[PDB]
């Protein structure tokens, strides 16, 4: 019956494509697992008493980035250009993270803002040009709200620790960051939901170098 | 109305009211637990670092010592019973008897209570035992970690500089450890997550404002 | 210490999360075997029943061995609480036991019966019996219409009682606000529609 | 530590204390009124126009007595306190009896029992006495309509060609009742305008359905 | 140096925000072509048929121009980028093909014919896609129409519909039973797809006991 | 002090319109009740069984209308021009309901839909025109919208009642209410919420149409 | 019949809606008066004490006739539910006769105290009273700070002692999840704000 | 007959929908506008503020005209009917007009002074109002953007500031104190100021207790 041959037919195509689902599914698992791995690694800094080897840590994690650029590489081979728009909320949380501790390495190093592009290069990614992974601006937005949150809390720390350098950079930093996001018309309404949090951020570390300032620590 | 058929139905209303019952008593059996709990957990807040430590902490160990009976009883009514079927009835109070011991447990010892250690004590003998499981365990837990900023926040008020930064410490290895787990775990113990942050930024900004009015020597007088 | 503990209960949650899977597949296989036997059943609503019927219990095989594979890839000393996907598929292969039985017997298939059938001794749950048995009920009152449809002006009048001692049947339940009690308030429903068929024919010179 | 205010605080949580443990009680009440009061609907469900009806009332008459007694114990609890704020625990309770003594007195007289007839059964002398609140009524009275549908549908299930339009108009009667009071309601029984408005389109088609099909002179035998 | 990147960053944001406003635009004239075309089809339940069936098809004719036009709104590889804002309008043209393709031959549209009506690519290669979710999705909405149109057809004094369309209806079920349905939308629509077999099976009841063939 | 006085103004300005949102709620109360009298009045059709003299309801009904008339025009003359789309959402349900019974009561005149015009005019309202109330034709199309769900009810109900002419014309006219609809792009969300009712509506009567058909009654 | 008992119901809740509008319009004249009188009293953070605290309670004269004239105008046998921001406006009450006795006697009122300054034999709900002091130790938070601010070293030494036997009392109590446990929560804020000021004072030289 | 009546109806739901499109595109001007102008004024934080409140000004000087523009976008008569699409906007400008005014006299604009810079009618007649609660959100808005600005204000060497804004804040408390808020929204942003009044209360603290007068 032609109606039944329809339907097997289109019952092939749909177990196809459970199956890049599938896979898809895993190597999201693995860079997960890998995102958790770095971020236990470098939430370390939080703990500022004691040693704390943030160069060291930052060496261990471009390691552990460089297993993401391959895992994330072994995709890009299997499936069609434009599926990769399709399937995309799979790994929307794991890329905005990743984005995030990749901005994380690279400030704990030149207290700067990766360039989109070095994210794209540090995770293995194509930029949008050629066909694979992308980075979507949105992903990256977020990943540097998540930075920013994640700096506040590393200056209340910092200060904790004795550190009284990093706070001023930091709100240096989270400003710079505020003017950027405030040159945007905002695309998208959690996007801005972020960056109604961006603004407590900003706050918090400019009060905590008004905390030192008063008491005479520049 | 002598029917297989009828008669059939008749054992099914008869099999299912009986669970029904079972279950109605360990939801106030439960609730028992919880509210006992809860009276112990803020009987353990009441400690500063004044003579009351110790008799307080030996009554709150009585306190819980009840709870364990009703535990005990709990055993009872399950044991003969399939438990993935009457634990969505009991779950609250046994998450509440985790945040309990594992706060007690704490002011005792700065140390988390295992899930090991906390089950020890479920064991009763004339033999029935209760297990908490780990999900039962991340969250009362999870729990521990809002009265451990409370008493963190009450220390300060009091004096008390010490043991805001032990707090600090131990709530953020803790936080550290949910991280750990992550998506790996049921959305139940994730919706937990974001109390987590927000109770650990009120320890980390408490002890961050000891730090700094500590370090001050104020060269003007009043 | 608190990170052995959190390693530990990552190790437990990470284990369950395999079961998860295991019992993920094992699912899927059910589901494929469940939709097939449904196929070789209606079946009566395009005649022989005695020969579908022996190709339902043939299949019904594929279905015992993936059940018996199953009590070994995963404890049931649990037994875990997710399974309501598992429970979804199990109550679908009461469904259909109940089916094969009663164009068989026409008679109400029995708990013991349809682990008897499907390999169980692990247990089935009374609800998911229960739950079976209401879609049967359903597809039964479908039948009774398309039945009328062919011409076998007869069978609507068996499938009349039979899901008439149903109903009294159901109704000596007391039930909580459950899944359970969603299906049972469509019974009335199915019970209605063979009644009304019941009452066309009649007036029809179908008095029998 | 003897302070005037040290001790205050300890009449206060004794004062709080009390009456935490009273509303515990009164929960635990209020779910065996509502457990027992479900199961007399659903024995309720039972009847037929079958010999059963007679026997069946006055089972079902015992199981409310039964009720009531749980009802004599909460007027008892309550008594010398501001029931206004012990009421949010037993209200379910009170909406489930409500919902059953109406079901019963509507099918022994297919009426609607009326807020002072019920308080009547609920007076009790060795005396105690419990009132109803109208909210708890048209509460209970708008869970007794779904109630009414399905016994409708049953009814048309299983022959019986008049008991449908009753309820039929019954239903009609007291949805016109509930357009009547609208908004002047609290937001709760606005809730329930939706449902109601659910079981009456059901009664009303089944009633359409009987009327449409019992009206055919078939001109074509099988 | 950071503000640069915010600079640039604003850019496009801008940029893909105009080729959203575009596609929008684009989608709104979709949309209200095929409100034109359902306008010409839902007049079939009160009787000329295959003219309707001529005139929706010149309609899509307009339909097909308009596909091309949106198709110079963004870039063919960002598909799925934007599918979101046309799903809608998308399955529903799908349904009206189907429907014209039925009343015409009572038969079941391939999804290559009903790329091929709108004018867009095979699956094959470059273009504009006719995902399979979207195709079954506009197959439901007319299995749903038809159940409605057996009703229709009955109270027109036309008791020969009735039947065809329960059997075909009734293919659909099993073709649909084959699927191992994992999108949970469609799986939702699908759960509808019982009611509209229901409704049709009584409706051949009705008929039957009645004697009418 | 400047502030202080800014401040008292304010104080004024507040307490003004406090009051004006006062009356408006005694109003919206009083329409309200008029509005259920006419509700439970109408609603007598559905009990078929009997006499049922809807002529005389009807009657009834317009009485109640020149009441609302009255109440509705004293609103007015107190309250400036543009407040009276400040403080519509007070008055959107119960003016909805009031073009819902207003269409019914003509419809069970005529068999017709009432012109929006021709409700502004029942109602005691000013067109668009003149300065004062005015029939958002959203609150319209929602009032056709309740009325298209009564006269499915009241199609079941006649049926019931014997009356087997009336569905017929409740088919027709409910279809033409649909069409109208779909040549209609709908602005507003919540407008489309009842649209997606609409088609409930249609299919509910034309199966009872079909009910009556197939039993040989026309 | 269900006609009259439905004519019957809208009686009752339009009589309790009208009640509710009486209710209302005394609020709203207790509002009235309570923000008066925490002007009167705010003040301190602008000196003289006994002065404020006549005009206040000169004040409380309105508010204790707007509270007999309506133990009348709702017959206190039951007593409605609503009434929270009924509770609200009587919380706010008991927290400015908390600040006035205070003020003058650096103490905490009493219950009976405050019922006789209110006039109230009607009853003063414990959460409320609990609820008004938890919001004058607020204030008296607020004001050890402003305190120093104007030169007042000595004030906030007094503020801390008190507060400080306020965190052990409501250490004692047992708490529901509601309204006041919520607010006590903030309790801890309070106390640590004014340990604070004292530790600045004391390590400048204020050690008294 | 009936459809007639939706033809009418179509006609004037497409026209509504055209003034909100054009409504829209002005807001969304207004708005970047807003953007910038906030911009001017937050790089005060970190110091020539003067310059920065004349270059605002002459911003203001495009706001103006974009909202004259916007005044012929739809009937004066229909004010409220979309004052919705613009509320942001409007309580974002009478923010940074507070902004600009404070900057300059460390005093609070009137309403009748903030419409006059915006270039839109009094009250009292016809055309674009300046609601009271509009501004009194502003204002709110003014408020915590000056306890932020006392803090970076002592971070920046500035010790005077926050006496003068301690002042003014605790002069804002009171004024909204004799307010009997009844606008939900209002009352919420109100519950902020309590915030705002003890950062800048304890600012002062801090100042005073190291002997900074
Ligand atoms: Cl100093
Ligand atoms: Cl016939
Ligand atoms: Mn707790
Ligand atoms: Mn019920
Ligand atoms: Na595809
Ligand atoms: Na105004």
């Amino acid at each position: 019956m032609s109606v039944s041959e329809i339907f097997v037919e289109l019952q092939g195509f749909l177990a196809a494509e459970q199956d890049i689902r599938e896979e898809i599914r895993k190597v999201v698992q693995s860079l997960e697992q890998t995102a958790r791995e770095i971020l236990t690694l470098l939430q370390g800094v939080h703990q500022g008493a004691g040693f704390q080897d943030i160069p060291k840590r930052c060496l261990k994690a471009r390691e552990h980035f460089g297993t993401v650029k391959t895992h994330l590489t072994s995709l890009k081979t299997k499936f069609p250009a434009e599926q990769y728009y399709r399937f995309h909320e799979h790994w929307r949380f794991v890329l905005q993270r990743l984005v995030f501790l990749a901005a994380f390495v690279v400030y704990l190093e030149t207290e700067t803002l990766v360039t989109r592009e070095a994210v794209t290069e540090i995770l293995g990614i194509e930029p949008d040009r050629e066909k694979g992974f992308h980075l979507d601006v949105e992903d990256y937005l977020s990943g540097v709200l998540i930075l920013a949150s994640e700096l506040s809390r590393l200056s209340v720390n910092s200060v904790t620790a004795g550190d009284y350098s990093r706070p001023l950079h930091i709100s240096t930093f989270i400003n710079e960051l505020d003017s950027g996001f405030r040159l945007l018309n905002l695309k998208n309404d959690s996007l801005r939901k972020r960056y109604d949090g961006l603004k407590y951020d900003v706050k918090k570390v400019e009060e905590v170098v008004y905390d030192l300032s008063i008491r005479g620590f520049n | 109305s002598s029917s297989p058929v009828m008669l059939a139905f008749k054992s099914f209303q008869q099999e299912l009211d009986a669970r029904h019952d079972k279950y109605e008593r360990l939801v106030k059996l439960s609730r028992d637990i919880t509210v006992e709990s809860k009276r112990t957990i803020f009987l353990l807040h009441r400690i500063t670092s004044a003579p009351d430590m110790e008799d307080i902490l030996t009554e709150s160990e009585i306190k819980l010592d009840g709870v364990r009976q009703k535990i005990f009883q709990v055993a009872q009514e399950l044991s003969g019973e399939d438990m993935h079927q009457f634990h969505r009835a009991i779950t609250t109070g046994l998450q509440e008897y985790v945040e309990a011991v594992s706060f007690q447990h704490f002011i005792k010892t700065r140390s988390l209570i295992s899930m090991d250690e906390i089950n020890k004590q479920l064991i009763f003998t004339t033999t029935w035992r209760l297990r908490v499981t780990p999900v039962d365990y991340l969250l009362g837990v999870a729990d521990l970690t809002g009265e451990l900023m409370r008493m963190c926040i009450n220390s300060v008020g009091n004096g008390d500089i010490d043991t805001p930064f032990e707090v600090s410490q131990f709530l953020r290895q803790v936080y550290d450890g949910f991280s750990f787990i992550g998506n790996t775990g049921p959305y139940e113990v994730s919706k937990k997550l974001y109390t987590l942050k927000q109770s650990l930024a009120k320890v980390e900004n408490a002890c961050y404002a000891l730090k700094v009015r500590g370090s001050e020597i104020p060269k003007h007088m009043l």
